[PDB]
């Protein structure tokens, strides 16, 4: 009827908030590990002042 | 800045260290041209002792 499809209509926001959270637990990894892989820029200065200790 | 500034301090040292060896060097080659100076001072003073009017 109404009360039993508006509990419905609310899980369909109840499911806007684990989206909510699923857009803030990817994105704190996904950026962290783009931040752990920039180490790759830092191997490239310890091998160019390898060259410049050369 | 902890590779390269061991590093440099290092070089420096290792410059340094090659001027004092070649210090040293130029100053013992001067030394044995006053030993043999003296040496042959030794040398030329026994012939002195050879001849007897001059010794005596």
């Amino acid at each position: 009827q109404g009360i039993q499809q508006l509990l419905q209509a609310e899980k369909r926001a109840a499911e806007k908030v684990a989206d909510a959270r699923k857009r803030k637990a990817r994105r704190l990894k996904q950026a962290k590990e783009e931040a752990q892989m920039e180490v790759d820029q830092y191997r490239r200065e310890r091998e160019q002042e390898f060259q410049s200790k050369q | 800045e902890k590779k390269e500034k061991q590093i440099e301090q290092q070089k420096k040292i290792q410059m340094s260290n090659l001027m004092n060896q070649a210090r040293l060097k130029v100053l013992r080659a001067r030394d044995d041209l006053i030993t043999d100076l003296l040496n042959e001072a030794k040398q030329r003073l026994s012939k002195v002792v050879k001849d007897t009017t001059r010794y005596q």
